[PDB]
């Protein structure tokens, strides 16, 4: 039995999402007793007033929030028994590993989240590959969906590709019959260009998700709907608690084959220019986050409408689409059938909030815990160690709590291609 | 392209680089001050005799002793062609901001760390005095870096043993909470934000650690060319300066004080910027520091890369096998001696029946009894009494003490000396000396000497603020090691009697007596004598 | 209570002096001594008695 | 019970002998006047 020491390399990920991803840290001795949670504003929008005599229509002041929270740890418990040649090897290559999984779960998890709470959708009937240019299409399609939605895009803008329609579009561009610049590094190397049609980071990423289509049919609304832009509201005990800006539960007909992360728009209901309030041409879209009971959803966009009667005229200011629900117009999927995800999204729509384990701490005593910066993303985590005897071995933890959040929904997107059937 | 992700990707790099050999210092660093039992299992078993029975701190004690008895410093002496005095100032400068505890300490830790770990280092750093600063309302002073092998981590493609072809490094500072307060309000930091940083991962001994803060500094050098000014001095001569040091404080001050400038030119030069980092953010960004050096000295042992893979060694790394053997078999002797059965007789219970008390160890009696007769068995067989045999040290113990006992003796003798390791010290010297003046050319006021006096030439900025100008002929003194000395009176004084321990009982030897009472301390009598001493040499001529 | 000075006014002494990790370690002369020690006095009184 | 307990000391020669040897070299301060002070700069504070 003769074994050597050069270790055969036979993976290698990638993780540009979680580097995107902008991460926040908050006090932890203020997170420990806000229950993880921490409240951010919302960029204020006032309304408007024609004439002259506007006696007891002047209007409030109304700011809205959203809320950033975390889930649970992620980590690595593994125990070393003290006698076994082969656990004595491996050891340290297992910690490596572990740092390479913790950063992979890590991405992994900002693509799910990105992919199932993006509310818009920009859907096509036939594959990438089919016509010319209709990668670009896509790509340009995204582009003006926001500009057009008027969405904040300051700080950046971001097209994932999964690497089946990376290589479509490398297809396209190589199948031109003319070498020029564009052309000619597609086909030297797989890169299609950096920025297209007005993103300036178009990249290709190994593990976006394949969204299954759903099998929903027929579904209509239940009762007229109308939801209302609220900063807080009184609970039980007559204590005003906070409300998120970014959901709202919808009573349809029925809620079977809906799960989450689907996409749906309601018949007749359009989106809005936002500040302008100027109706556009596409449908308004939403994401569905969960499904409560079963004849209840929650969709990541609240569909504010500009017709609405019952809103106050600061209510009216955050409208982002032109009418209400109509307690008969049909809500159609548009996943309609099962394809991986191109996923873009506004840089600042995405946060990764992060907090320490206080093991090291003087209660922790036998354990000995030290920090653990996990490499790629950037996120630090724990080390700890602790001997037994009970079984003659030593356990190894290392342990990692954040949590993704999509602060801005709106401004996530997903282009889901061969959307016909 | 993300600065923070570059940097930390430069960082794994170089803390994965160095894993062998950080892990094997840490373990010497373990050995040779907290325990020789390096077990960390054997705290949860059930108890068994430990010892510790040392022979390689007396060892590690007289190197210390040998290395702590030769002080060594820089020496600035003047290069070929540049006047005989070109050292004078840069010289009083070094020995009038290292004179302080900081910057021996910093050595002295350097040095212990040297010898057991193989590897130390101390840093070079500049602040604003108010009271008593060296030049331009600052100061330049040393400081520790406590566990150099885990705490500075190098630019991995470095093949210098001083590591001045390395392009980054980063230090990892520790503090406590309070110490963070500090650190975040001197450096403008959010003191909420707790910060935190990667650090060994270890099993050894969980009582070591701490509750604490980590942070990192990220040391870059950029060597590019940039702009340097041709200016004609109102004085004399045609001194050059920098553009960026004078890029809007008094860039036009200059030409109001009367600086025509000449001509414009591109010179190359280094530069260092320094960055706070955590693991999540960066917090300080490129803060430009003074100098063209890294301001991290490090201190080496046995240094080498075997394949491509740097390894330093100290004098502890070698015997920690013989060590253990030894502490190991001194234990199992020990056992032997406590838990073992001593010499007694052996005895039926009949032989002895009826008689028990004069076998109990009491001397009231002059002989012992012993039964005779067996009612059955008619009489009491006969044997010898036999006797559980005495406790003995086995020869395989006995003879694995002397021998591993003699192998740590051989191992332990760093050298025939510790020439090799004052050598790593002076060149760890040369560098730290090139660091300050660099240094001292960036931030201090540098006085040019004529010899038509010392031109010290500045202006102010409308701010109040007084912008410091020295020309590009600044490297009229190089590097060296001698002993280290207090003040240049001290240094003068030296000097005198080296020349006078040398020169016969002719005229130079009154002259140099002469010059020895002139440059002596002052009370009463030394005062007389100095005063006689001036008017003899003034008489003369 | 403001003090006299700029400095706190205590002067430690120490022998041998260092760090760790993050932990100061300070020894003298007989922290090495003890486990010898220990076991003459134990192997003189077994002696005796 | 109670069993014999000695005492066969071998190291309080050791730390008398290197007390003794402390004790026989004192240190004091000395104020030495600094670079360009005048030479007797150091005088009344080395008295007092």
């Amino acid at each position: 039995t003769l074994a050597v020491d050069e270790i055969i390399e036979t993976i290698s990920a990638i993780t540009p999402m979680a580097q995107k991803a902008k991460k926040y840290t908050p006090p932890a001795a203020s997170m420990q007793r806000s229950s993880n949670t921490i409240w951010m504003p919302v960029e204020q929008e006032s309304p408007t007033q024609e004439g002259w005599d506007l006696t007891d229509k002047a209007t409030g002041l109304l700011e809205l929030n959203v809320a950033v929270n975390m889930g649970e740890p992620d980590n690595d418990f593994f125990q070393l028994r003290a006698d076994d040649l082969r656990d004595e090897t491996a050891y340290r290559r297992r910690i490596q590993s572990a740092a390479r999984k913790l950063a992979n779960n890590v991405e992994l998890k900002v693509a799910n989240m990105a992919a199932e709470m993006g509310s818009l959708v920009i859907t096509s009937p036939d594959a990438i590959g089919t016509n010319t240019a209709d990668a670009w299409n896509f790509v340009a399609d995204a582009e003006e969906i926001m500009f057009s939605r008027e969405l904040n895009r300051d700080m950046g803008t971001s097209y994932f590709f999964n690497p089946q329609d990376y290589k479509k579009a490398g297809y396209d561009l190589t199948k031109r019959d003319i070498f020029g610049r564009i052309p000619e590094e597609a086909y030297r190397d797989g890169t299609i260009q950096r920025q297209v049609a007005g993103f300036d980071d178009v990249l290709r990423s190994p593990k976006l998700p394949v969204l299954t289509k759903s099998t929903a049919t027929g579904i209509t609304v239940s009762g007229a709907q109308s939801f209302k832009p609220v900063a807080w509201q009184l609970d039980n005990d007559g204590n005003k608690v906070n409300v998120d800006n970014r959901f709202a539960t919808v009573t349809l007909s029925a809620t079977t084959g809906m799960k989450r992360g689907d996409k749906i728009s309601f018949a007749g209901v359009k989106f809005l220019g936002q500040m302008a309030k100027n109706v556009l041409a596409q449908d308004a879209t939403f994401s569905v986050v969960r499904v409560v009971d079963g004849t209840h959803v929650e969709i990541t966009p609240k569909p504010v409408a500009l017709d609405d009667v019952s809103l106050s005229p600061e209510q009216r200011a955050y409208a982002n689409v032109n009418t209400s629900l109509a307690d008969a117009m049909a809500v159609n999927i548009l996943n309609v059938k099962d394809a991986r995800t191109n996923v873009f999204w506004a840089d600042d729509a995405i946060r990764i909030v992060s907090q320490p384990i206080p093991a090291n701490h003087e209660l922790f005593a036998g354990m000995k815990t030290t920090s653990f910066s996990i490499p790629d993303v950037g996120l630090n985590g724990i080390f700890a160690t602790q001997g037994d005897i009970s079984t003659l071995s030593g356990l190894c933890r290392i342990a990692l709590w954040y949590g993704v959040n999509a602060t801005r929904p709106e401004a996530i997107g997903v282009g889901l291609p061969g959307q016909t059937a | 392209e993300n600065r923070l992700e570059s940097i930390l990707s430069r960082f794994d790099a170089d803390w994965t680089a160095s894993d062998e050999a950080r892990r094997e210092a840490k373990n010497d660093l373990f050995f040779s001050r907290v325990s020789q039992w390096d077990d960390w299992l054997s705290q949860y078993t059930t108890l068994q005799y430990r010892g510790q029975f040392d022979v390689v701190r007396p060892v590690v004690r007289k190197l210390v002793s040998e290395m702590r008895q030769n002080p060594i410093d820089v020496l600035y002496r003047p290069k070929d062609g540049a006047r005989p005095d070109a050292a004078d100032v840069l010289m009083g400068m070094y020995r009038t901001d290292m004179r302080h505890n900081t910057a021996k300490i910093a050595v002295n830790i350097a040095v212990r760390e040297q010898i057991e770990a193989g590897v130390g280092a101390w840093r070079l750093v500049t602040d604003y005095e108010d009271q008593s600063p060296t030049s331009n309302n600052q100061v330049i002073r040393r400081e520790p870096i406590h566990s150099a092998c885990s705490h500075v981590i190098w630019d991995s493609n470095s093949k210098l043993m001083d590591k001045s072809d390395a392009r980054h490094c980063t230090v990892i500072h520790s503090m406590s909470q309070n110490g963070w307060e500090d650190f975040a309000e001197k450096y403008d930091l959010d003191a909420d934000d707790i910060p935190s940083f990667q650090n060994p991962n270890d099993w050894v001994f969980p009582w070591l650690t701490q509750d604490t803060i980590q942070i990192a500094e990220f040391y870059e050098v950029v060597e590019k060319k940039e702009t340097a000014f041709i200016y004609q001095d109102p004085v004399t001569g045609e001194p050059v300066s920098y553009f960026k040091r004078d890029i809007k404080d008094v860039i036009d001050d200059l030409a109001d004080s009367g600086f025509i400038k000449i001509a414009e030119r591109q010179i190359k030069r280094r530069r260092v910027y320094k960055s706070i980092i955590t693991c999540t953010a960066v917090l300080k960004d490129k803060q430009l520091i003074a100098g063209e050096h890294i301001p991290i000295v490090p201190v080496f042992g046995e240094w080498g890369f075997v394949e491509d893979k740097e390894v330093y060694e100290g004098v502890v790394r070698l015997t920690k096998d013989g060590q253990r053997l030894r502490n190991m078999i001194m234990s199992f002797n020990a056992d032997i001696v406590a838990r073992t059965p001593k010499k007694k007789p052996f005895f039926w219970p009949e032989q002895i029946a009826g008689f028990e008390h004069m076998y109990d160890g009491n001397d009231d009696y002059p002989y012992y009894l012993l039964n005779r007769t067996d009612e059955n068995s008619g009489d009491l067989p006969t044997q010898p009494l036999a006797y559980y045999e005495n406790p003995e040290v086995p020869q395989a113990n006995a003879y694995m003490l002397e021998a591993a006992t003699s192998a740590v003796k051989e191992v332990a003798t760093l050298g025939v000396e510790t020439y090799v390791f004052q050598d790593n010290l002076a060149t760890a010297m040369r560098r730290d000396g090139e660091i300050y003046q660099s240094i001292v050319n960036d931030i201090y006021d540098v006085p040019r000497n004529v010899t038509i006096l010392m031109a010290e030439v500045v202006d102010l900025a409308t701010g109040e603020k007084q912008v410091l100008n020295d020309i590009r002929g600044r490297y009229e003194c190089y590097t060296d090691v001698g002993p280290s000395f207090q003040s240049m009176k001290q240094q003068n004084r030296a000097e005198i009697l080296e020349l006078l321990g040398k020169t016969p009982q002719g005229t130079p030897e009154y002259q140099l007596l002469l010059l020895q009472y002139f440059t002596l301390l002052d009370g009463k009598g030394v005062e007389m004598m100095r005063d006689y001493a001036n008017k003899q040499l003034i008489q003369m001529g």
